[PDB]
């Protein structure tokens, strides 16, 4: 099991 | 409908920009999730476009496999969007504890996520651009929802292209790596991602490092774990093409070359729509406000935005 990712915009 | 129209219950999420809440309408007795974001925090970072893009999404947006809006209401210091409350958590929460779920099960979840997104593309002109196990919910009878809708680009018909870096590292496209405009087939390479993950157990390129990553799924080739069948190979190959005009979904047919894919024969594309297929886990909840889905982190636990406030 992976980390919890994060979603992003730039 | 305010604040006062509801019953705080759990907390279910908690992320930065705000929290999400299961609630309990008073007029009606129907529990829902609240997505609850302050005004203060939305306008400091930025927030805001992607706030009304989500509110529109939602609005606009009918589907059996999309989190349905019922209200969007606005406070002094609060925006709230009250929704279909998904009571079988996250699909990130699933695949953390039984590691892959079998070819047959991810088949399932995958079909319906392709109706939801060929919907989305189709009838709607919107590219999802996150689709990751965090934005997979299941409904109390096992059926996907999807969740999340402020990175949405709208007004996107066919092949028309877009310029926003945005999305989550994991599950980025190369040709949003190579900061190429690129059109709606990035949600295929996502749905590849995702596909990967359940069948896999693993992400297909990894490295903590957001940019090591980035290397990787611009140059590597992914592996295939000896165990998946040859349909489930061709589809992960067709879905994690690098160029997206040779990547399964990337030409005219959008989603409807992902549908005839071998992988997807047993399917019965409208009997997906229709909710006529069984799906592979029910959630076991004995009540309504039983969040064993849900991680125990969170469950233990200024401006006015013209014409936001709707009701279903
Ligand atoms: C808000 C999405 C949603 C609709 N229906 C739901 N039913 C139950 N849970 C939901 N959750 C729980 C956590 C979630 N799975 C992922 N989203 C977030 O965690 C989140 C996103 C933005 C934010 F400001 C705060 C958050 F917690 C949504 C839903
Ligand atoms: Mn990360």
């Amino acid at each position: 099991g992976r980390p919890r990712t994060t979603s992003f915009a730039e | 409908v305010t604040m006062n129209e509801f019953e705080y219950l759990k907390l279910l999420g908690k992320g930065t920009f705000g929290k999400v809440i299961l609630v309990k309408e008073k007029a009606t007795g129907r529990y829902y999730a609240m997505k609850i974001l302050k005004k203060e925090v939305i306008v400091a970072k930025d927030e805001v476009a992607h706030t009304l893009t989500e509110n529109r999404v939602l609005q606009n947006s009918r589907h059996p496999f999309l989190t349905a809006l019922k209200y969007s209401f606005q406070t002094h210091d609060r925006l709230c969007f009250v929704m279909e409350y998904a009571n079988g958590g996250e699909l990130f929460f699933h695949l953390s504890r039984e590691r892959v779920f079998s070819e047959d099960r991810a088949r399932f979840y995958g079909a319906e996520i392709v109706s939801a997104l060929d919907y989305l593309h189709s009838e709607k002109n919107v590219v999802y651009r996150d689709l990751k196990l965090e934005n997979l919910m299941l409904d109390k009878d096992g059926h996907i929802k999807i969740t999340d809708f402020g990175l949405c680009k709208e007004g996107i018909k066919d092949g028309a292209t877009m310029k926003t870096f945005c999305g989550t590292p994991e599950y980025l496209a190369p040709e949003v790596l190579e900061d190429n405009d690129y059109g709606r087939a990035v949600d295929w390479w996502g749905l590849g991602v995702v596909m990967y993950e359940m069948m896999c157990g693993r992400l297909p390129f990894y490295n903590q490092d957001h940019e090591k990553l980035f290397e990787l799924i611009l140059m590597e080739e992914i592996r295939f774990p000896r165990t998946l069948g040859p349909e489930a190979k061709s589809l992960l190959s067709g879905l994690l093409k690098k160029d997206p005009k040779q990547r399964l979904g990337g030409g005219s047919e959008d989603a409807k070359e992902i549908m005839q894919h071998r992988f997807f024969a047993g399917i019965v594309w409208q009997h997906v729509y229709e909710k006529k297929l069984s799906p592979p886990f029910k959630p076991q909840v004995t009540s309504e406000t039983d969040t064993r889905y849900f991680d125990e982190e969170f469950t233990a636990q200024r401006p006015h935005f013209p014409q936001f406030d709707y009701s279903a």
